[PDB]
């Protein structure tokens, strides 16, 4: 992991009284999915 | 006025007496359904006894086969409407003189009624086929050529027939010959020599659209591209109040429906919601007429946004429930509305009150 | 709507709508792309594709094209299998299993064959 | 013949115009939000930059570049591809991370072996902290960011809501912080894990910043491009309308004459 | 010059060699799908794997098809 | 002065007193302060201007006093009294699940947010 | 290829093809742009513009309009000029260095004019 | 009247064949006018004739041709229209030194229908004539006179009227103003000073043409 991944998870717990406003709720979610890549050659894609 | 039983036609592009305006549209898109609804609605006046309100309808099938007409008669008979409808027929098989002379024979029957002080209504179907018969005659007598290979002098034929359809003085008994020509287009061409002649002569058009048909909205009448030159001078007062608004709401929604979905401005999206509920309201089943007392309450619900606060899917449901709800509580207000012909501040107070209780359930 | 019965009429209308949305969407999909469509829209694209390939039936007298004999499909069986697609209960079936089928029994039989 | 082919094509130009109008309007809606987002992100960044300067941070490179998943943003893709291309002359081996479907194609043709990691990229909404943090987290493993002395970010700065200049900024690595004075005008401890964490936190914050700035330029750019297209298609609708009319008139005369020669004979 | 897009045989085929029917079995579908995909391909829109599959396959065939004057075989 | 901003909204300021909880324990700053760079942990954050008080709930970030009263706070998504019971019950479940399910660190951070909230 | 020589025929094939690409894309270039069309195709369009300007040749009895006296260029010399240019061995000079020039040498010589 | 205010009516002839006037009078209108012009020409004297507008003559003749059952061409115009346009135009000719050096200039003035020049009549006059003086509606609209595009105009074996004065100063300003057309084509070319210098010249020059109607220089 990473410090920014650690802080990122705490933030996710915090937008979860439970909720705030739209920009909070939007600010945690993935639109990006991890496409594994090396070399050109492209190993299958999994969620970020 | 004259009520056709379709909500859209009576408000946006009203109908009148000795007032002719087209029903020009594409092939087998329910041209006949636009027309048929009106004859069936003229049953309402016929049932009573004021014979200056009785339009004795004439449907004139020119170069239109006996098979098609047999449905036309059958449908009339089921709804008990062959005791004032008259059907003059010069069929596809019957020769060019008979077809050439079919609109002239039919109008003339109407003249007896009109002269005695009465009204009557002639629905011509279709002048696209009247032209074809004149072409057959011209070409065999080697008459001068014209546009599109139809004779040049076709104009004179149509013009003579359409100028007898008129609303006469009180002297002539206070009667008219109302008319509704039906013109058959080749995919929506109006730039075509025979459509073009009739369009100038007559005052108004109604233009049905192929797209609306495919989109499962039947009638496929498209009311943006409908205008009546004389129009609302013949219109019920009641319907003018609750659907002035109705033109301005549907008018914006067309232009704002040139914006398509991702998501849009807060403003733009609102306009589509309002337009669409109204559009589903004005989707109606065919061969189903409506009284003045049941057209006027529904449109007011749309205008005042008690119908445009309710899901699209539930519109169809809302329509009958609201009508029944008004008949059970206060059929007094409906009868009052109808016979006055107009909305007064006391009825307009009430009419809002009623829509609210109904929206609550 | 009465001559061919109400169910039949309602089903054939839904079909006419879904395809017509598909054809309106063709323009959007060409330029804008397919992922700038709403989720209701995306699903209509998907059922419309299934329907579009659900028109395909081989004939005996078109054994000069495919070489697979003809089918006989009963009126009630068409009404019921199209309906199922549109109701969203039969979007578990792929497009190619409506390609080259008869009646209902056939559509079920083709779901199994492609999986193996 | 000629006439129907004019007509079918005139409807094409017409429909294309409508679609480019529609596109420009959806761009405007999104653009409002995007800008809102870029200000908060850039705002956080500045407080950081206040540390980095004053510390005098100093000192291979990584390249990250940012596109949507949608084409037709004007020339954002290839100005960005190009400004990426220049920094392959200043490091003729640098490892390109392509965040987005569009930029991915351009660079991969030019060298397939520089292209090492690539993503599926950012969606049809504004860049977000969660995404950048996680991609950053993966960055550490695959690319071995900490060995590198520099990491570098490329984007498009939305100068004006009619313009775009491709601009870059430097994400400060873990090595830099350590040997820049940080006991000398700032107070840190040897019992702090703050440098190895401060590196990661600005990997992701800085990267969020950049992403936001590029995405704003892109959504602004598509509005501008698609407006100019509405006008371009319009100029062409009017030109095919003039042909359409001329063409119908000739058909009518040529039809007429055939009857006349026949009657006459 | 040759074009296969507007080349049809109404009645249907039976006149070719048995061997040539098999080998060209799905050649007809590939070329017909390719045209549509090819048209889309020029706008510069991002294309999904189903679309790029058809585009990669189709193109290669078309190059087979092409010929030079006076090659009877 | 105070620069303090979130990725969803900007809300930062001479801000008299600011009190922050850090990897260095707890730190309170009044006007100019010794410059340190310290990582903020999950935290309840107070900012005071006059005797008027504002209260923030924080996911962590970084703090660096620049030696001239310019307090750079950089932190992610926050509300404290308007951040307030049902979320506490939901966080308790989220804690349970996450242990069994980097995943070790995920479970630890989640424990810190349940603990930071229960203190409020 | 068996009459006027094979080289000539190969060149001629390319000249029709490169130009057919540039004709296909005419709607799309005017409505949109060139960074909105594919990179290979963009190149073909610049290349086809070079070919199109090259057709500008000073003439003897059209001396007034060209504004520059006549140019006689061999067929054999012509095959080489177009062959190199298609291989982009003379795309590194302006697309107006090909305007109103005779042989290949002349194309090089106008870029040196233009740069000044 | 216009000519008589400006002192010039007495060295001009006016021929009239109005639109209320019968179809042969309009037909014969250009052929007669040119007879007067030839008499001036063959005394070795120089002359001019403007046939305004021959397309309306084509119409006047069309009714006659249609009743004479002679083939129709494009726009219902005579098949035999061609012979008229050539026979008339070649009278207004430059003659040898044996013939007196006599001129009679032609500048035949055509009335387009819908400003389309692919029309049967426009092409038939272009083909006889050496060069064009194409005029465009748009350059007239935005206050420029003369409103002539030199991009659409040409002059073949009619090109001569350039003596030393008009040789030195520019050896045809039209080619340079077809250099402007390029730069301004792709400007709306280079960001280089060369195109911008031409652009800057071309813009100044276009502004300088602008003149006032019926006031020549």
């Amino acid at each position: 992991i990473s410090y920014a991944a650690y802080l990122n998870v705490a933030a996710q717990a915090i937008r979860s009284t439970e909720l705030q406003t739209a920009s909070v709720l939007n600010r945690s979610q993935t639109d990006a999915f991890y496409t594994q890549y090396k070399n050109a050659s492209e190993p299958t894609p999994i969620t970020k | 006025p004259v009520q056709t039983g379709l909500k859209a036609v009576d408000a946006l592009v009203p109908i009148g007496r000795g007032q002719r305006e087209l029903i020009i549209g594409d092939r087998q898109t329910g041209k006949t359904a636009v027309a048929l609804d009106t004859i069936l609605n003229q049953k309402r006046w016929n049932n009573g006894s004021d014979e200056s309100k009785k339009l004795y309808c004439v449907y004139v099938a020119v170069g239109q086969k006996r098979s098609t007409v047999a449905q036309l008669v059958q449908t009339l008979e089921q709804h008990d409407a062959m005791k004032y409808s008259i059907i003059v027929a010069a069929t596809a098989s019957e020769a060019a003189p008979l077809q050439y002379l079919a609109p002239f024979t039919a109008a003339s029957i109407g003249e007896w009624f009109r002269d005695n002080g009465k009204h009557a209504l002639i629905v011509y179907d279709d002048l696209s086929k009247q032209a074809v018969a004149y072409r057959q005659l011209s070409l065999l007598l080697r008459r001068p050529p014209g546009r599109e290979a139809y004779p040049g002098d076709v104009f004179y034929l149509h013009s003579r027939l359409l100028e007898r359809a008129a609303k006469l003085s009180e002297k002539e008994g206070s009667g008219s010959l109302t008319a509704l020509p039906v013109i058959e287009t080749q995919g929506g061409d109006v730039s075509a020599y025979i459509p073009t002649n009739v369009i100038s002569i007559t005052d108004g058009q109604i233009f049905l659209e192929a797209e609306l048909f495919y989109k499962g909205i039947r009638p496929a009448i498209n009311v943006g591209l409908s205008v009546s030159r004389v129009g609302s001078a013949a219109q019920v007062k009641a319907l003018k109040q609750v659907a002035g608004s109705l033109k301005l709401f549907l008018a914006q929604y067309r232009e704002v429906a040139a914006f398509a979905q991702s998501d849009l401005d807060a403003s733009t999206k609102q306009t589509l919601v309002r337009g669409e509920r109204l559009t589903q309201l004005l989707k109606q089943n065919q061969y189903s007429p409506l009284a003045t007392e049941e057209q006027v309450p529904l449109i007011y619900a749309g205008v005042n946004g008690h119908l445009d606060g309710i899901e699209l899917s539930r519109i169809g449901e809302f329509e009958s429930s609201f009508l029944s709800y008004l008949k059970s509580n206060h059929n007094e207000l409906l009868t009052e509305i109808r016979e006055k012909g107009e909305l007064s501040k006391e009825l307009l107070a009430s009419l809002k009150s009623a829509t609210e209780s109904f929206v609550a359930t | 709507a009465a001559v061919v019965g109400q169910e039949h009429y309602d089903v054939a209308s839904k079909v006419q709508e879904t395809l017509q949305t598909y054809k309106s969407l063709q323009d959007i999909i060409a330029i804008l792309g397919m992922d700038e469509l709403s989720e209701q829209d995306k699903l209509t694209v998907e059922r419309a594709r299934k329907i579009q390939r659900f028109l395909s039936q081989p004939f005996a007298v078109a054994e000069v094209f495919t070489g697979i004999p003809g089918k006989l499909v009963r009126l009630k069986d068409t009404v019921a299998s199209f309906k199922a697609v549109l109701e969203g209960k039969y979007d578990n079936i792929p497009e190619h299993a409506f390609y080259m089928v008869g009646g209902i029994e056939d559509v079920v039989a083709k779901a199994e064959k492609l999986a193996a | 013949a000629t006439l129907k082919e004019v007509e079918m094509r005139l409807k094409s130009i017409k429909n294309i115009e409508k679609i480019t109008k529609t596109m420009k309007i959806v761009a405007s809606t999104r653009l409002s939000k995007a800008e809102k987002a870029k200000i908060s992100a850039k705002k956080m960044d500045e407080a950081e930059q206040l540390f980095y300067k004053n510390a005098e941070t100093k000192n291979k490179e990584l390249i990250v570049a940012i596109t949507s998943d949608k084409g037709l943003c004007g020339s954002i893709h290839s100005q960005l591809a190009k400004a990426v291309r220049r920094h392959l002359n200043d490091q003729p081996n640098a490892d390109i991370v392509t965040i987005g479907d569009k930029i991915k194609m351009q660079l991969l043709r030019t060298h397939p072996n520089n292209i090492k990691l690539s993503i599926n990229g950012i969606g049809k909404d504004a860049p977000t902290f969660q995404e950048s943090a996680l991609i950053a987290d993966k960055l550490l493993s695959v690319m071995k960011a900490g060995t590198y002395p520099k990491i570098s970010i490329f984007y498009n700065d939305p100068v004006s809501s009619l313009s775009f200049e491709p601009s870059e900024k430097p994400i400060f690595n873990a090595k830099t912080i350590e040997q820049s004075p940080s006991f000398g005008k700032f107070e840190i401890d040897t019992d702090a894990n703050v440098p190895r964490d401060l590196f990661e936190y600005t990997l992701a914050n800085q990267m969020l910043t950049a992403m936001a700035q590029g995405y704003a330029a892109e959504i602004s750019a598509r509005r501008n491009a698609m407006d100019n297209a509405s006008k371009n298609a319009g100029d062409m609708i009017n030109r095919y309308s003039i042909l359409y009319n001329r063409t119908r008139q000739a058909v009518i005369t040529n039809e007429l004459v055939d009857i006349i020669t026949g009657a006459s004979s | 010059a040759i074009n296969v897009g507007l080349s049809v045989s109404r009645v249907g085929s039976a006149a070719q060699v048995k061997a040539l029917k098999q080998v060209a079995g799905s050649l007809k579908l590939f070329l017909a799908q390719y045209r549509e995909v090819a048209a889309f391909a020029q706008f510069g829109s991002d294309l999904d794997a189903s679309t790029k599959q058809t585009l990669v396959r189709g193109e290669r065939l078309t190059q087979l098809l092409k010929q030079n004057q006076y090659s009877p075989l | 002065k105070l620069q303090f901003a979130l990725p969803h909204e900007t809300l930062y300021s001479e801000v008299t007193q600011v009190n922050l909880p850090a990897k260095s324990g707890r730190i309170g700053v009044l006007a100019n302060h010794v410059p340190t760079v310290e990582q903020l942990l999950p935290g309840v954050v107070e900012v005071m201007e006059g005797s008027n008080s504002k209260k923030f709930f924080i996911s962590g970030g970084f703090a660096t006093v620049q030696p001239d009263s310019q307090l750079c706070v950089t932190a992610i998504e926050a509300p404290l009294e308007s951040f307030s019971e049902n979320i506490k019950n939901l966080l308790a479940e989220a804690k349970k699940n996450v242990s069994s399910s980097r995943e070790a660190a995920e479970a630890a951070i989640q424990v810190e947010v349940l603990e930071n909230l229960q203190s409020v």
